[PDB]
């Protein structure tokens, strides 16, 4: 039995039809001692009485808002093992039982993540975040959001005094709080800013043909997001056209005619490639 | 430059590789312009002086530290009959090359790959901060 957020508790529970349920007491805040009446928000059935009252939970029913004092029941539920997963979907695809995911555009320590769900109904949700945790370090994070619609959710942490030239040693943990109902789950993810960087596009290409040549000058520049100094934080760039590319970690290339893309990466670590930048090879 | 490239297909492989192993230099070669930020008082520029061979000596002596670890694990490491590998030795000949220029234990050694790439990169950024222009 524990307190989440000012007014509202969680119970743990093995889902188990066979096992106990937790024998909870809500103490209504109010010191008027007085004959006092108990319910369960709109149900009318004063389900107890006095002040302390006391209960089975076990199920769902047994859960919600009980008024006297406020106080309202979530319920975290524990099956063969497992906490539930219920309101998140697996976006599998980085590892499975991977519901939060993460990407960073440079080394900055600032960084955007992302979940899904099903839900569209009551959907609350928590976000906090710390480098460390035998000691935790400053990340200060903002608001979860519909983003896209399956229903997308996101949000925007900063790490605080953020050096971006900083080796990392100890990773950045996201915690994230999903309450669907009377249901409540958290998710987990730790991560190194390093691993998880894309950048933003090849800023500005630009074709420089030469006389007696189908080949041609390609050029850009880094993004503007990007870090600097740049030759400090290298990207390496892939130039193609439509194999045939052309990886370098210059800001040119050269090329044959016949369109023309670029996209960055980081030099050392994360592999996720920016967002192709185009030009017409004509 | 024939070394900057040694340096970087070691990183390169040290990336690619490196999932398949289980388990200051930084400010002393601090960039001028990290300097404008807050949370990042010696630095070094885009030409590549006290504080320069305070980066560079710096650089030097983590490479020393490296080099032992590394020969003292492959002395142990030998009696495995698979021999040795390779990333090890790839770490080694370069930390050789940049010296130049300037069960239990397979656990031991997955530690040290990976604590190695992290601080290569960071030479290989001075470096090529240096380079540059
Ligand atoms: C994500 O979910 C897990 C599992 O429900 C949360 O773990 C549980 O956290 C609570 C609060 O820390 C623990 O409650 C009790 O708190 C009192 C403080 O008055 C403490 O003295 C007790 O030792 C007890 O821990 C609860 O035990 C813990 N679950 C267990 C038994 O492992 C976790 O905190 C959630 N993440 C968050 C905080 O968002």
């Amino acid at each position: 039995i524990w307190e989440l957020k000012k007014d509202v508790y969680v119970v743990e529970l093995d889902w188990y039809p066979d096992a106990p349920g937790e024998m909870v007491v809500l103490t209504c805040d109010t010191p008027e001692e007085d004959g006092i009446t108990w319910t369960l928000d709109q149900s009318s059935e004063v389900l107890g009485s006095g002040k302390t009252l006391t209960i089975q939970v076990k199920e769902f029913g047994d859960a919600g808002q009980y008024t006297c004092s406020h106080s309202l029941l979530l319920l975290h539920k524990k099956e063969d093992g497992i906490w539930s997963t219920d309101i998140l979907k697996d976006q599998k695809e980085p590892k499975n039982k991977t519901f939060l995911r993460c990407e960073a555009k440079n080394y900055s320590g600032r960084f955007t993540c992302w979940w899904l769900t099903t839900i569209s109904t009551d959907l609350t949700f928590s976000v906090k975040s710390s480098r460390g945790s035998s000691d935790p370090q400053g990340v200060t994070c903002g608001a979860a959001t519909l983003s896209a619609e399956e229903y997308e959710y996101s949000v925007e942490c900063q790490e605080d005094s953020a050096c971006p030239a900083a080796e990392e040693s100890l990773p950045i943990e996201v915690m994230v709080d999903a309450v669907h109902k009377l249901k409540y789950e958290n998710y987990t993810s730790s991560f190194f800013i390093r691993d998880i960087i894309k950048p933003d596009p090849p800023k500005n290409l630009q074709l420089k043909p030469l006389k007696n040549s189908r080949q041609v000058e390609v050029s850009w520049e880094y993004p503007d997001t990007w870090s600097t100094p740049h030759s400090y934080f290298s990207l390496t760039f892939c130039v193609q056209v439509q194999k045939d590319r052309v990886f370098t970690d210059k800001t040119s290339a050269t090329v044959i005619c016949r369109s023309i893309s670029v996209r960055a990466q980081d030099r050392y670590y994360s592999s996720s490639w920016s967002e192709w930048a185009s030009v017409p090879c004509s | 430059q024939n070394l900057l490239r040694a340096v970087s297909n070691m990183l390169q492989k040290a990336r690619q590789t490196l999932e398949f192993y289980p388990c200051s230099t930084v400010e002393a070669c601090l960039p001028l312009e990290l300097t404008k930020n807050e949370s990042c008082t010696s630095f070094i520029t885009n030409g590549s002086s006290f504080m320069m061979a305070l980066c560079l000596s710096s650089i030097y002596e983590d490479l020393k530290m490296y080099q032992v670890e590394f020969k003292t694990m492959n002395a142990k490491l030998l009696m495995d009959p698979k021999r040795q590998i390779f990333l090890d030795q790839n770490m080694l000949a370069v930390i050789d090359e940049l010296m130049q220029a300037l069960y239990k234990t397979k656990i031991k050694l997955c530690i040290l790959l990976h604590a190695f790439r992290i601080r290569a990169v960071t030479i290989d950024r001075v470096m090529s901060y240096l380079n540059a222009s």
